[PDB]
């Protein structure tokens, strides 16, 4: 709700609004990775133990 | 010197180099508790006679506990002496009940006792020992001060040496309603934290799903410690 | 001023930072409700006699 | 029907709200309730239904009054109220967020300053807020973002460029996680200097003239002398780089590499065995350095991951007692540690002692009433003995100090005041259901006088015999205590106390119980009566 930068309440609508049309098929057909859109509706229950899901050291 | 407030007070009147003219916008709030009200009212009535009513007010709380009354003592616009007089009288009187139950004279302070308590000043002070500040104060606006266990004469002496240095500025008119509301919020929070002392397991924690969420990890933890002890036993063993 | 609606790459919109916001200093003239030229313009038939 | 009435007649709302109102301290129910109310207004703007905005505000305010260490929800509630039109409320939301963290949180200062840059529009006031944030959360190990934000505002507003050099020289001595960027600023900004009058931006001209043997007002050929100047200042910066690199790399290699979790999470979460150990070592490190803002900050930083554990609440309070000697500070730390920690017993036991040493006894007398009223005047029947015994010791201290001594030779009546002895006897009457009976017995036999011991022997021990209760008759500690009461009485001579024990206690114990009573009574008779050991062995020989 804070760090995603697309679900922020102040600049929330602007990021979705200025995404751009992408009227090019091959623009989306270039990249074949995942999008990883983290929703705003997520809760505390998922990932109950943070160490066991494999963490990275700083 | 002596243990009579008036001799110490006339000493601190004579020797303190403009001990009279007061401190601009100076307000001090000292919240004090008593078990019985009728012993308190005699001390506060004699105290009220000597000090101007505008300078010193006593705000009772709503009597929510109904057993221990919590009276705020507020000194607005006090001199360098009035503070010494009121603090010596009240700091002795709230400790008179425990140590000297027989003497019973509200302006003479017996020699077995030492003055110990705490008062609040606003944060917008500029200070440019026996009275120290606190770290980690709990009321969001005010600066808790501690006075640690002195004679009556050293208390007067150190209160005058302290209030010479300090320099107040520009609070609101009803900041005292803000302190009343805030201190009552804080002790309502700690009372309602003591009311959760029985109710931890299943009272409000949905233990039925928490146990099922952290049962396997306690089990793997116990496995890892048993493996640790067998590994450490094989490490220490001469064999 | 963290995330931009501008088409230009974040590189180009580092260049177009504005100045800091304008300080508030109180107005010195008449507000928009009270702005009027003078009413009570008196008559003209006084002039024609004397 | 509108959004509010439609939301109320929905079926999920009663279920989510009843699960929140049944289980308050579980966080996932609160977040499910909150996401449902926010999704139930799919455009949020200034015209949405005011009966529903009042409910979103009550939900967020009540959650943050329950879970006050949730950093991200203060930011989110303040940004919601900033969307809804009023910045005046969002200032208050951030400021109670900082105050519940006692001003030492990095994330709320960073988000509050990136908020406040837009809306405060008065330069000296915004810089007073940055100086406030500096003096609280400046020396944080990850505060590179705060200082870089501060230098951004200084380089965009100010026209003097002296304040930049000042602030950057203060960055150069702080051991930050990413100090090499704040050194590279200083290096390229020395290298971007042009003439000799600008070397007084760094330090004073006499410091240069003494320490580095360099004159600003050297007029002549100023090419080689300026290059000599830049090389000597770069050498001094290299030495200060070595000192900050050593301290940063030491903190990182030993302590800060091991902490993985820096966030509040929820009251149902467990912190690893690794990180309890490295937070205790890292606080013990920090206390040695004798920087006080960094020590309060590291304690308030360690109270995010394990606020509830209470290891820190006690360690922080004992630091305020015996290293800095600020004892009301250590009373307030435990008063705030009651609200968060779930294992309150060790804090209440230390708290009683701190309150007694401050000579604030009415606060103790009032604090005991909240425990003896939190169980509804029935602390005598509490499950955990650890609460009751810590209660009863300080209640006995107060009850001796109120009512003067009732017995002779100046003896305060201890447990045997008629108000406390009832609390003792209602717990000795439960007989095996409540734990810790032996310590009540063993703490009731220290009187060592005539009429005091006569009271104890007439009221507890004789009455346990008279009721004939099987738990205490069975148990050897009871008869060991009932001998040790009489034998340490200083009112009897040797002959009458020995004859009283052997003639009128030892006959009363039942021979069917002898297999449990004899191992505890044998140690007594072997320690104090080696002569009368054969009598005790022949009272319980295997053949009658």
């Amino acid at each position: 709700k804070v760090f995603v930068d697309a679900n922020r309440f102040d600049i929330g609508d602007l990021v979705k609004a200025s995404k751009l049309p992408q009227r090019a098929n091959e623009k989306s057909a270039h990249h074949s990775f995942k999008q990883t859109s983290r929703s705003r509706d997520e809760t505390c229950e998922s990932n109950p133990f943070p160490r066991l899901n494999n963490p990275k050291k700083l | 010197q002596s243990f009579d407030i008036w001799k110490n007070l006339d000493r601190i009147r004579s020797t303190k180099k403009n001990a009279g003219q007061f401190i601009k916008g100076s307000l001090l709030i000292l919240p004090m508790r008593t078990e019985d009200k009728q012993q308190f009212d005699e001390c506060m009535d004699e105290l009220h006679k000597y000090i101007s009513k505008d300078i010193l007010r006593c705000y009772p709380q709503k009597e929510q506990k109904d057993e221990g009354m919590l009276f705020y003592i507020v000194l607005k616009d006090f001199n360098i002496l009035d503070s010494c007089f009121v603090l010596s009288v009240l700091l002795a009187f709230q400790k008179r009940l425990w140590m000297a139950p027989s003497e019973k004279s509200y302006f003479r302070v017996p020699k077995n006792i030492n003055l110990t308590g705490s008062f609040y000043l606003p944060k917008n002070i500029e200070t440019g020992s026996s009275i120290v500040e606190v770290g980690f104060n709990v009321v969001p606006d005010f600066q808790q001060f501690q006075v640690k266990a002195c004679h009556v004469s050293k208390f007067m002496n150190e209160l005058s040496n302290f209030f010479s240095q300090v320099e107040f500025g520009k609070c609101e008119a009803n900041v005292i309603n803000y302190f009343k509301r805030e201190y009552n919020r804080t002790y309502s929070q700690i009372s309602l934290a003591l009311y959760e002392l029985p109710l931890i397991g299943d009272g409000l924690f949905d233990i039925k799903s928490y146990i099922s969420k952290t049962r396997p990890i306690i089990e793997t933890s116990k496995a890892q410690m048993i493996k640790h002890i067998s590994e450490m036993k094989a490490y220490n063993e001469i064999s | 001023m963290n995330y931009n609606l501008s088409k230009y790459p974040d590189d180009v919109s580092r260049l177009f930072k504005p100045r800091p916001p304008l300080s508030y200093k109180r107005p010195t003239d008449y507000p928009y409700a009270k702005r009027q030229t003078n009413p009570n313009i008196t008559g003209v038939a006084n002039l024609l006699s004397t | 029907m509108d959004k509010y009435t439609a939301l109320i007649h929905d079926e999920n709302f009663s279920t989510l709200t009843l699960n929140v109102s049944r289980y308050p301290k579980s966080l996932a129910y609160w977040e499910k309730l909150l996401n449902y109310i926010v999704k139930a207004s799919a455009p949020i703007c200034k015209s949405t239904e005011p009966q529903l905005l009042k409910l979103i505000r009550c939900t967020y305010s009540s959650m943050l009054n329950e879970f006050p260490y949730l950093e991200n929800y203060y930011i989110d509630f303040a940004l919601l109220e900033y969307k809804l039109g009023n910045v005046s409320m969002s200032h208050k939301i951030f400021q109670r967020g900082l105050q519940a963290f006692n001003q030492r949180s990095l994330l709320l200062w960073t988000s509050y300053l990136k908020f406040c840059n837009n809306v405060i529009s008065h330069q000296k006031q915004l810089f007073k807020k940055y100086e406030t944030a500096e003096e609280y959360v400046g020396l944080h190990f990850f505060s590179g973002e705060f200082w870089d934000l501060y230098l951004e505002q200084i380089s965009s507003r100010c026209t003097s460029s002296k304040k930049y050099w000042n602030v950057l020289r203060k960055i150069l001595e702080i051991p930050l996680h990413s100090f090499s960027k704040f050194y590279a600023l200083w290096l390229q900004r020395i290298d971007d200097i042009m003439d000799l009058k600008q070397l007084s931006q760094l330090t004073s001209k006499d410091e240069l003239l003494k320490k580095l043997k360099i004159d600003i007002n050297y007029s002549g050929r100023k090419g080689p002398y300026l290059q000599d100047a830049k090389k000597k200042l770069k050498k001094i910066t290299k030495e200060m780089y070595m000192v900050v690199q050593y301290q940063v790399l030491e903190i990182y290699s030993i302590f800060e590499s091991k902490i993985y979790i820096n966030y509040y999470t929820s009251p149902e979460t467990l912190v690893s065995s690794d990180e309890i150990e490295t937070w205790i070592k890292y606080l013990d490190y920090t206390i040695t350095l004798q920087t006080d803002s960094l020590t309060h900050l590291n304690f308030q930083r360690a109270l995010l991951p394990l606020a509830h554990y209470d290891l820190v609440w006690i360690k922080y309070s004992k630091w305020l007692i015996n290293s800095k000697n600020d004892l009301l500070g250590a009373k307030n730390v435990l008063l705030m540690g009651l609200k968060f920690s779930l294992k309150k017993t060790e804090i209440i036991k230390l708290l009683y002692s701190v309150i007694c040493k401050l000579n604030e006894y009415v606060l103790l007398r009032n604090l005991l009433e909240k425990i003896e009223s939190s169980y509804s005047d029935n602390v005598e029947n509490v499950d955990d003995f650890e609460i009751f015994w810590d209660y009863l010791q300080f209640k006995t201290f107060c009850q001796n100090s109120l009512y003067s001594s009732r017995y002779s030779d100046s003896q305060s009546n201890g447990l045997l005041n008629k108000e406390l002895f009832d609390k003792v006897w209602k717990r000795l009457s439960c007989k095996e259901k409540k734990s810790g009976q032996e310590i009540l017995l063993n703490n009731l036999v220290q009187f060592y006088s005539k009429d005091t011991v006569e009271f104890v022997e007439k009221n507890i021990f004789q009455k346990i015999i008279e009721f004939g209760w099987e738990y205490y008759l069975q148990n050897g500690m009871f008869w060991n205590c009932y001998c040790r009461l009489i034998y340490f009485d200083t009112s009897r001579s040797y002959l009458d106390k020995r004859q009283y024990i052997v003639r009128k206690i030892w006959p009363q114990i039942d021979k069917k119980f002898a297999q449990s009573v004899l191992p505890s009574l044998t140690e007594f008779c072997e320690s104090y009566f080696p002569e009368e050991m054969d009598t005790l062995e022949e009272m319980f020989t295997e053949e009658p």
